[PDB]
Formats: structure tokens, sequence, C-alpha cells
């Protein structure tokens, strides 16, 4: 009857809804603002309702990389989620959330504290966001490259448990992107600059970009022809024109230098990181790349890695990208089906264990 | 207080299969053993007897290729725990409709069969 929360935060989307569910209900964007300085204020203000009076707000956002920096407005994004968004109370369900790669034990024990103390769960856990998109790809062993809007992840997956000393993390993703677009099109006069215009912007690019399988090659072929111009309409009634852009601008994947950064590609990123795993097990890493997050719904990216990666290969290895249609929920949909199932109704972390161990409790019962 | 089918895993040397039906892990009919329905996801556990007195365990969660998401991800999570529960000794092993490994469909003498159907998904 009961069932449980899930929530799996982001640098930029919070994606919240019940376990049992085959998608989440509930996403919106990871934003906090506040007055810079006469009625209801109110006080603060969340999600769409903070972008729709940026006028009167100093937004911020509470997660960076992957990495909370501000528990003061965390805390209001799950007080919105759990009372404005799922219209459920804390206190009569059990609550799983999601953590970025190689984070830090002092917040997970804060995440840990406030769930109990402010929201006063009768449960909780969290998983490792990779962790379980593996999970919802139907696999326990394999390498996950999830990149999102404030930071991209590879991580290398074994027999359902991670390896921390092959994990790589990259400051490089979609709202990078984003920005790099906003450049780029100044090459068309195309003034793009508040934080209003840079939403429309990242329209555009989830719409019309695409990753090039050769792009000196693609990039000579396009500038013939005009089949890659497409037409965008500006929310005003305006239309204008985007071409080459919509792969020079997730090239950046590939070619991190596009934005002044001496960082490797994602390819090279991937390649390193099941170098540095056992030889008995590159085999299961290789031909099991798995996708997710929503920079990497990029049409034709699993086609660029697929041969990108194997040029670095041994010519031998079998390799296969895999790209599932819901990558980018499919972490959250990990933790519907984990919290779903009979035998983790005991591996929650349970009200009377942590007024009895306190937040450090949450390093031996979540792995 | 735990699961009563972690309870009968790897007990004794032999075969064990279980069917992923919401959300949960329950039993085949050992009259039923060898044939899978292509729209569900089953977890089977092969159990060796070793000189030592001591158990090998080799784990095949097998995904239909029809099966759901909830049924392929719930099979591979309960591989797992099951793996753990045995103290980690057992090798996991993904098998897919159509390219299972030598050593799976080696389990079954009157070989392996197909059916079509299954139990509806969690979701
Ligand atoms: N169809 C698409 N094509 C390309 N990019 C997309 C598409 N849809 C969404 N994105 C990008 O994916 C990003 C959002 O992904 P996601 O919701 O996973 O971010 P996140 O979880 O906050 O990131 P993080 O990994 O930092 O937590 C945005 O930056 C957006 O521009
Ligand atoms: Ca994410
Ligand atoms: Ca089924
Ligand atoms: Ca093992």
């Amino acid at each position: 009857e009961v069932q449980a929360l899930v929530i799996d935060n982001g640098s930029g989307n919070v994606k919240a809804g019940v376990a049992g569910d085959d998608a989440p209900r509930s996403v919106f964007p990871s934003i906090v603002g506040r007055p810079r300085h006469g009625m209801g204020q109110k006080d603060s203000y969340v999600g769409d309702e903070a972008q729709s009076k940026r006028g009167i707000l100093t937004l911020k956002y509470p997660i960076e990389h992957g990495i909370v920096t501000n528990w003061d407005d965390m805390e209001k994004i799950w007080h919105h989620t759990f009372y404005n968004e799922l219209r459920a109370a804390p206190e009569e369900h059990p609550v799983l959330l999601t953590e970025a790669p190689l984070n830090p034990k002092g917040n997970r024990e804060r995440m840990t504290q406030i769930m109990f103390e402010s929201f006063n769960v009768p449960a909780m856990y969290v998983a490792i966001q990779a962790v379980l998109s593996l999970y919802s790809s139907g696999r326990t062993t394999g390498i996950v490259l999830d990149s999102g809007d404030g930071v991209s992840h590879t991580v290398p997956i074994y027999e359902g448990y991670a390896l921390p000393h092959a994990i790589m993390r990259l400051d490089l993703a979609g709202r990078d992107l984003t920005e790099y677009l906003m450049k780029i099109l100044h090459e068309r006069g195309y003034g793009f600059s508040t934080s209003a215009e840079k939403e429309i912007v990242r329209d555009i690019k989830e719409k019309l970009c695409y990753i090039a399988l050769n792009f000196d090659e693609e990039m000579k072929t396009s500038e013939q022809s005009s089949d890659i111009e497409k037409s965008y309409e500006l929310p005003d009634g305006n239309i204008i024109t985007v071409g080459n852009e919509r792969f020079r601008c997730p090239e950046a994947l590939f070619q991190p230098s596009f934005l002044g950064k001496e960082a490797a590609g994602i390819h090279t990123t991937t390649f390193n990181s099941i170098k540095k795993c056992d030889v008995d097990i590159r085999k299961d890493l290789y031909g099991n790349i798995v996708l997710s997050g929503g920079t990497t719904m990029y049409e034709g990216i699993g086609e660029r890695l697929t041969r990108d990666i194997t040029t670095l290969a041994p010519s031998t290895m079998k390799i296969k990208v895999v790209a599932p249609p819901e990558r980018k929920y499919s972490v959250w949909i990990g933790g519907s089906i984990l919290s779903s199932l009979s035998t983790f109704q005991q591996m929650w972390i349970t009200k009377e264990e942590y007024d009895e161990s306190g937040p450090s409790i949450v390093h031996r019962k979540c792995f | 207080v735990e699961h009563p089918e972690f309870l009968k895993a790897g007990k004794e040397p032999g075969l064990q299969i279980w069917r992923v039906e919401k959300f949960d892990l329950v039993p085949v009919p050992p009259n039923l053993y060898g044939d899978f329905f292509t729209g569900d996801a089953y977890v089977i556990l092969k159990t060796v007897q070793l000189r030592n007195g001591n158990l090998q365990y080799d784990l095949h969660y097998w995904l239909g290729n029809e099966c759901s998401q909830d049924e392929s991800g719930a099979a591979a999570i309960f591989t797992v725990q099951l793996d753990d529960y045995l103290n980690g000794r057992a090798v996991q092993h993904r098998e897919v409709q159509g390219f299972e490994s030598s050593t799976f469909s080696g389990y079954f003498k009157s070989g392996l069969k197909y059916k079509k159907g299954g139990v509806a998904s969690g979701f």
C-alpha cells in the first residue's frame, strides 16, 4: 500500500516521484531565489516560480557540479519537493535519495541529518546515481558515462559496486555547452546574454544539435549545401536560423579546447577510466558502456563514441555503447525499481537507528 | 526478517531458478526448469561442491527479449544482493535471450526452451 518517495537531485534539474512508477511525476529546476534586499514577499521561491521572478530575486544553484554547496537552499528544495510538487508528507514515506560519485563523507551525513531531524522521515537510503543507471539498463557490470548540466562522470562498475580509484570527474557539462552555443551564435549577430535568453538557447540546443561522426569531414560537406541549416521560432514570434553550430556545440564534449579547457574529451576520459581497472574485467567494461543524463541525448553520440573508442582500444576488443531512450530519467528509474524490491524493505536506515547512531550511520548502511 | 528464498539459496549442490514477479523474487516450479518466458526475467544459481567442502556459486540473470525494464533491473539487483548474501563468492553472468553462454545453456540437458508471454510489469 504505502510506497516510498524517490528523489534524484541534480545540478540543474530535480527528478522526484513515487516508487513503482515507471517515471518521475515531477521535474523542475534546482534553483532558489530570495529577495536581493513588501507584502507576501514571500521569503524564498523555488523552481519555475523563481525563474518567473528574476527581477526581484538573486537566484542560486544549491548543487554545484553534482555536489551540494548550500544546505539552507538544499533544504528549501526538498521542502518544495515534498509539499508543493509531490504533495506527500515526508514523515509518512521512506525516502530514497541519490548522490554524485566521490561525494564527501560530510555531505552524506549532512543529507542524513536533515532527512531525520528536519523532515522527520521514518526511513532513508542514499544511492550512487550511476549505479542506479546501470541497474535500470539491466546490468551489474559495466561503465557508465553520466553527463548532465553541471558535471560529467565516468564510473566503472563490477558486480553491483563501483570502483572509486577508476572514477573520473569532468567539469564540462550541458550548461557549458549552452553558454558555448550563445557565444558562437554571435557569428550570426544574435545577441543572447540575459538569463532569460539563456533558457531559450538551451532549447535550441536540445532541439537541433547533433553529434557529427567525423567533425573535420562534416564541416566540409555542411559548408557546401544548405540542408544543415535549420530554422527556430523564438517565443516572440521571430524566426532565426542555425547551421553548423548544431554539431560545433556538442563537439566540446570531445574537444574541450573549444571552451578554453585543457581537459580531455569524454571518449578519452572513458578510455582512461577503463584502463585503471583490473585486466580481468576490461572486456565487460568495453562491451557495456552505458550512457545517462540529458547531455548524452545528442543524436548520433553512440556512433561517435563507438568508433572513437575502438581507435584507442585493442583491435580484438568488441565495443558496445548503449543509449537507452529513457536515459534522461535512467537514474530515477533505477531508484524507483530498487526501492520497490521486497528485499530492500530491510536495507532502509530507520529512525530508531539514527537516534542511536546519528548521521555517521549512513557510511555503514549505504554500501 | 529476511527473504525465505535467500535462506534457501546455495545450501545444497544443484540448480536453483527464480523468476522476477512484481518487484519480488519467486521460485520457479522444478518441473518447469528450462522453460523461460520471453517476456520475463529470471535468476539462476548453480551450486557446485568442492573438495574442501565449500560451495562454488555462479549467478546468471536471464533477460527475455520482451521483458520489461522493471523486471530486467530487478534481476540485476537481486543478483548483486544474492551475491552479497553469499559472502560475495559468486561470479555474476548477464545472459541475454539468443546470446546465452555455453555454460548457462549447458545447465539444461533437454535444452533451453522459450515460451511467449509472461507475468505483468510491476509498473
Ligand atoms: N535532447 C537533448 N539533447 C541534448 N541535451 C539535452 C537534451 N535534453 C536535455 N539536455 C541537457 O541535459 C541537461 C540536463 O540533464 P540532467 O537533468 O541529467 O542534469 P542534472 O542531473 O542536473 O546534471 P548533474 O549530472 O550535474 O546532476 C541540460 O543541461 C540539458 O541542456
Ligand atoms: Ca545528474
Ligand atoms: Ca513480464
Ligand atoms: Ca561475487
